[PDB]
């Protein structure tokens, strides 16, 4: 908005103003080892306690 | 109708269907489930063994066209691109009973004098200690407790005054790799280690193998020299090197690159190089050689190497240890 | 390196306690507050062989 | 089994440069770290080739065969979505290069850092405040031409400090300045100053050649001088009628076979060291290449 | 107001303290050392404010 003044100062006219906002993207990971041997046993059978 | 052309539709599709489908990756997660079925399956590695059954051997997929086994006989079969993971190419030798102590560490890297007699049946193989002896606290005290009366190691190579004079030792001695089974008999021992492919046991109850290597001789090449990168690989080396005292072996480890390694040890060596330069040997034709180099494969950065002793004879001896190593041999380069 | 002559890697059953153990361990470990420790790491942290 | 890694940038970049990343699509460069997730401060090559540090082109190649290559394969605003390259796998790879030079189907293709420019080969992201600096590919034959070129620079460029010469340093710059190929001329950017570790590459080259220097077959040099004389011969006319006076100072005594024999044997042996010493680099194998698809499948 | 500077050395352009801290000349510096005067003295450091 503006203001009325007596004055010959020169008038603002409507003024209107448009601001963007953008996305920020964020990536995270981690690494974990296993022996072969684990995952082998994994998938046998156990014939003895 | 007439016969749809030559080709069959629905007939190429059920033989297609088995070709699609690839391994399986990138699985999602859920913390709420955190172990399934589907987890599982991503998992599982498929041990190649078995029991000794003609039912158990399907049960495991040993019978399976692929050079790996796939479980479940054809089920989860046709996808032959997993990992690349490649089995490891053993290698059999036949060996004097007292040739070879039988109290060796299970890993430790071989290396074949190339014979010269033909049509023999019977082969020289040495380790870095019955090296150490041949060529002549440490190595010293403990190499002799293993091989005493170092004339049976002298007998199979008979040039061995005229190799190392010639500078031509290193050619006739081809790296092998390291032990994966021994069978100790009283005359003719039979030997098998792993020639380029993942060093892997053969034994019943799986264990990891790690080769292993005296740390007197061992030496980081990389640490030695000290923005650089991080690689995967690194690399173990081995040189043969003809000074004045006389041939000498030494093992090391970086990840710089070939080029750069040839670099590194002719730097490494300047001393060395000086001192047999002025002393003894200035010049002459064959004597010109200093040394060779060969790459015994490649294994894990960041870790693998720790050390550890090697208990014997009530005596021990400092030992480094590499885990995960994957055998591959090249040819001498000679370094001067 | 330096399981310091004192450890064995036996698969017990460990008993599970409320305290907190974590606290500057790592640091700890590294300048001798305890001896005959072991420290593992990915593929070694796991059940030994039987 | 899965080879990707997501290099995130920490601030967007502009509608220009998304615009001239995705030209470089299907390009390699060398990034530092084999891991899922990555910054841009070790993607390119750019901080081994700043501004504010003379290129070495020796420690740049130093720094390629350490790092892991990688296939560059989406471009986004603020991600760049790349798949390593591992020994045992098998790639799909595009020309797309500035200096253009054209593949042969079934040929070996060399890496090799930028040679013709820094132009050529940076994007500049001024948004993160980074330059994207590519490695430059090559056919083998026309590679190894190239890194020839640099490394006799360093030796005379020295050798000749300030001649006044109008022979000096044009004919050096004609020779050793260009690479020309089918139908053009390609300049060569060549360092101001011979730095370190292109000297000391040139030390060890200079090693084997004190050594071949002793063993060189005479047989050999004897027959350079009846053929530069009796016969004419097109790899001969390099030698004009006049004998290089060395070789008849060298060659006095008669041909004996049992010494050049054994001369051979010592001497071939350093050659085939030798050779590890001009590789210097990353290779690649090309099977299949698409002239209009500019699409190669590298091994 | 009064004076242009306290040292001409420093302050002008090609001058010697210039010339030892301002990327334009160090080329040949080795990249790993931390130099304090950087700030103050680099030209592209002063213009990105």
């Amino acid at each position: 908005p503006t203001i009325a003044h007596g004055d010959g100062r020169r008038p603002s006219k409507q003024r209107t103003f448009i601001v963007v906002k953008n996305c920020h993207k964020h990536h995270i990971s981690t690494e974990m080892e296993l022996s072969m041997l684990d995952l082998e046993i994994l998938h046998s059978i156990p014939e003895t306690p | 109708m007439k016969v749809q052309g030559s080709v069959d539709r629905r007939r190429l599709q059920r033989r297609i269907a088995g070709l699609l489908p690839p391994p399986a990756r990138r699985l999602n997660i859920s913390r709420g489930s955190e172990f399934t079925r589907d987890v599982r399956g991503l998992v599982e590695e498929h041990a190649q063994a078995s029991s000794l059954s003609a039912a158990a051997v399907w049960r495991a997929g040993l019978l399976a066209p692929g050079e790996v086994a796939v479980a479940g006989g054809g089920s989860g079969g046709g996808s032959f691109s997993w990992s690349g993971w490649r089995p490891p190419v053993f290698g059999d030798f036949l060996i004097h009973a007292s040739s070879f102590n039988n109290a060796e560490a299970t890993g430790t890297p071989l290396f074949q004098f190339k014979q010269s007699d033909p049509f023999s049946g019977v082969d020289a193989v040495f380790t870095p200690l019955s090296l150490f002896i041949l060529m002549n606290g440490g190595l010293t005290r403990m190499a002799n407790l293993l091989y005493d009366s170092p004339a049976t190691l002298a007998d199979l190579v008979p040039d061995f005054g005229r190799l190392v004079a010639d500078r031509r030792f290193h050619n006739f001695i081809t790296p092998v790799g390291p032990l994966v089974e021994n069978i100790k008999s009283t005359y003719l021992n039979k030997i098998t280690t792993v020639v380029h492919g993942p060093v892997v046991s053969k034994a019943i109850p799986r264990s990891t193998v790690k080769v292993t290597v005296p740390q007197e001789a061992f030496v980081d090449l990389d640490a030695w020299l000290s923005l650089q990168p991080c690689p995967a690989d690194a690399r173990l080396y081995v040189a043969l090197t003809y000074e004045e005292a006389g041939p000498r072996f030494t093992f090391f480890q970086s990840s710089r690159g070939h080029c750069q390694i040839m670099n590194i040890l002719r730097i490494y060596y300047s001393p060395s190089i000086m001192h047999r330069y002025a002393v003894v040997q200035p010049l002459h034709i064959e004597e010109l050689t200093f040394g060779a180099v060969a790459c015994l494969g490649t294994f894990s950065a960041t870790d693998g190497w720790r050390r550890s002793a090697f208990n014997y004879r009530g005596s021990s001896l400092p030992v480094v240890e590499i885990d995960s190593f994957y055998s591959n041999v090249s040819d001498w380069e000679v370094i001067l | 390196m330096a399981s310091n002559e004192g450890v064995e890697n036996r698969p017990f059953p460990y008993l599970t306690v409320d305290a907190d153990l974590l606290s500057n361990l790592r640091q700890s470990a590294a300048e001798g507050l305890f001896h005959s420790f072991d420290l593992l790491v990915g593929k070694d942290a796991r059940e030994a062989g039987i | 089994m899965d080879l990707k890694v997501v290099v995130s940038l920490s601030s967007r970049l502009y509608t220009d440069e998304i615009a001239k990343m995705q030209q470089r699509i299907g390009c390699i460069l060398p990034l530092a770290s084999t891991h899922g997730t990555q910054n841009v401060q070790g993607l390119g090559l750019g901080q081994v080739y700043s501004l504010e540090t003379v290129p070495d082109y020796v420690s740049m190649y130093n720094y390629l065969s350490d790092c892991t290559l990688a296939v560059l394969d989406e471009v986004s605003v603020d991600s760049l979505i790349l798949t390593k390259i591992v020994p045992g796998q098998t790639y799909a790879i595009k020309n797309k290069y500035q200096p253009f030079f054209q593949w042969h189907g079934t040929g070996s293709l060399s890496v090799m850092p930028p040679v013709f420019g820094r132009e050529h080969a940076t994007v500049k992201l001024e948004s993160n405040d980074v330059d994207i600096v590519f490695p430059m590919v090559l056919p083998t034959p026309i590679a190894e031409e190239v890194l020839q070129k640099i490394l006799l620079f360093n030796v005379y460029s020295r050798v000749v400090m300030q001649a006044p010469g109008n022979a000096d340093m044009l004919d050096v710059h004609m020779h050793l300045g260009s690479v020309s190929y089918l139908g053009h001329h390609y300049e060569l950017a060549l360092p101001e100053v011979p730095g370190p570790l292109g000297l000391a590459l040139l030390d060890n080259l200079s090693l084997y050649f004190c050594i071949m220097v002793t063993l060189l077959p005479r047989a050999s040099m004897r027959l350079v001088r009846g053929l530069i004389r009796h016969e004419h011969h097109d790899l001969l006319n390099l030698f004009q009628e006049m004998v290089p006076d060395e070789i008849a100072r060298i060659d006095l005594d008669d041909l004996s076979v049992a010494d050049d024999l054994s001369r051979m044997r010592v001497m071939m042996t350093y050659l085939q060291s030798l050779a590890s010493l001009f590789n210097l680099g990353p290779r690649l194998a090309t099977a299949a290449y698409s002239q209009e698809t500019l699409t190669a499948t590298c091994w | 107001e009064y004076r242009s500077t306290v040292n001409p050395w420093a302050s002008q352009l090609g001058s010697l303290g210039d010339i030892m801290y301002n990327s334009s000349y160090r080329q040949t510096a080795v990249p790993g050392l931390y130099s304090p005067c950087r700030a103050f003295f680099n030209k592209e450091e002063l213009l990105r404010n």
